[PDB]
This record gives structure tokens, C-alpha cells and sequence, in this order.
């Protein structure tokens, strides 16, 4: 659920 | 072939890249089902170039199918297994008839004496052998669809170092054409499976660089870096995540060119 991008 | 490169400007490529993107539906990712089938909320892929896993209650994973027409090359693009995913990781390697796996993101067995067992997709997954070099390593698998009895041999192209976020410029290419050489690229087979974390920036970098290197022997100095990841990124949004990456595969395709 965390986020890839930056 | 020309240096942007005193002007600085590579950022305002990358922005122009990632703004004249374009975005298009994202239906079946998004659905509370499929909500633990994605490892990341932010990447997913598009409804339309999505690969459908065989299995009838749920066909959904997160890989993107690009076809490229021109060039004749076809890349299968999903993020990494999660501990759910492994079994449809391989479903989707045996359902696609694919025979070359591509990690560059540092759910195979450490052992020969070993075997791997996925009650979920009824496949096994045998080490063969192995082979370490330091920039990359190889691994020789075997897949059987335990249902058949029926194996079919995989070959597992591991790039041991490449920064999350990080390049990649020899090594990159030494890698490329030896994942070439073995014929997974071949299209006699399925697509070659290509995974980062999320199988977006380091995918697009090796999977921009093996196509426009394509285009020159098929085209000569017509090709245009942008246009062709444009259009690839039509079929797995933000490929390439950075401006460094970027520069990269114009780096890397000018130097493969020799």
C-alpha cells in the first residue's frame, strides 16, 4: 500500500 | 545521437514524457478483490493490455502485455511477486508460454535438492542450475503444470545490482544481449516476463533499450527515443522513473548501436 513513485 | 546535454534539459524531457503520458482505465485493479493482488496502490495495470489469469474465480494479476508492432518484440511487464502472487506469477509464465524471466530488482529455489511446490496454481518449480556472474545471474529452471505432468524449461535472467531508482552501461547491455542470445526474446515463444519491483523503471529502461535497439537493424538514424516510450507507455503507465533512467536508455541504445 505504500507508493512506488517518490 | 547529439548530446542535449550543456543545455541541461533533461528533466523538461522527462516531464513533457510523464505529463503527454497517457492515463486510461483502471477498472479491475482497483476493486476490493483485487486490492491485496497489487503490491503497489499507485502502480497498476492498464484494463485494456492486462493480462488475464486462467483460473475462473479471479483472472486478475498486475502485468501489462506491450506488443510492439514494429519492432516485433513483446515484453510482459508485472510488479514483483507478493507472497499471495508467487503461484500466479508462475501461472501467468506458464499460461502465456513464456520461456525467459527477467528480475532486475534485487520465489525460485535456493536448492537443486530442493524442489518448489504452489498448492494454489498446482505447479512445480525445480532449480536445474545456476550461474553467477557479478553484474547478473542465471538460473536454469523447470516449470510442470503438476495437472499435465508436463515440463517445460524457463531460464531466470537475474541483474544482481541495480538501485531502486539507479542506473542501470556495458553491464546493462552484456546483460541484454545475453538474455538475446538464449532466444527468450525469440518470438517463436510467449512474451519474456520483466519484472522490477513494480515493473516500471527499471523495466522500461531494459525493455526501451532491447526495442529501439531493434528498430535501428529493422529501420537508420530515424528512431526517436520519446515516441517509442510514448507509445510503450501506453500499455504499462510510468514507465521510466527518472530523468537519469531516461538518459540512460538514450545512453545505453547509442552505445549498443556498436
Amino acid at each position: 500500500e505504500a507508493q512506488y513513485q517518490p | 545521437f547529439e548530446q542535449i546535454d550543456k543545455s541541461g534539459s533533461w528533466a523538461a524531457i522527462y516531464q513533457d514524457i510523464r505529463h503527454e503520458a497517457s492515463d486510461f482505465p483502471c477498472r479491475v485493479a482497483k476493486l476490493p478483490k483485487n486490492k491485496n493482488r497489487n503490491r503497489y496502490r499507485d502502480v497498476s495495470p492498464f484494463d485494456h493490455s492486462r493480462i488475464k489469469l486462467h483460473q475462473e474465480d479471479n483472472d486478475y494479476i498486475n502485468a501489462s502485455l506491450i506488443k510492439m508492432e514494429e519492432a516485433q518484440r513483446s515484453y510482459i511487464l508485472t510488479q514483483g511477486p507478493l507472497p499471495n502472487t508467487c503461484g500466479h506469477f508462475w501461472e501467468m509464465v506458464w499460461e502465456q508460454k513464456s520461456r525467459g524471466v527477467v528480475m532486475l530488482n534485487r520465489y525460485w529455489p535456493q536448492k537443486e535438492e530442493k524442489e518448489m511446490i504452489f498448492e494454489d496454481t498446482n505447479l512445480k518449480l525445480t532449480l536445474i542450475s545456476e550461474d553467477i556472474k557479478s553484474y547478473y545471474t542465471v538460473r536454469q529452471l523447470e516449470l510442470e503444470n503438476l495437472t499435465t505432468q508436463e515440463t517445460r524449461e524457463i531460464l531466470h535472467f537475474h541483474y544482481t545490482t541495480w538501485p531502486d531508482f539507479g542506473v542501470p552501461p556495458a553491464s546493462f547491455l552484456n546483460f541484454l544481449f545475453k538474455v538475446r542470445e538464449s532466444g527468450s526474446l525469440s518470438p517463436e515463444h510467449g512474451p519474456v516476463v520483466v519484472h522490477s519491483s513494480a515493473g516500471i523503471g527499471r523495466s522500461g529502461t531494459f525493455c526501451l533499450a532491447d526495442t529501439c535497439l531493434l528498430l535501428m537493424d529493422k529501420r537508420p538514424s530515424s528512431v526517436d527515443i520519446k515516441k517509442v516510450l510514448l507509445e510503450m507507455r501506453k500499455f504499462r503507465m510510468g514507465l521510466i522513473q527518472t530523468a537519469d533512467q531516461l538518459r540512460f536508455s538514450y545512453l545505453a541504445v547509442i552505445e549498443g548501436a556498436k
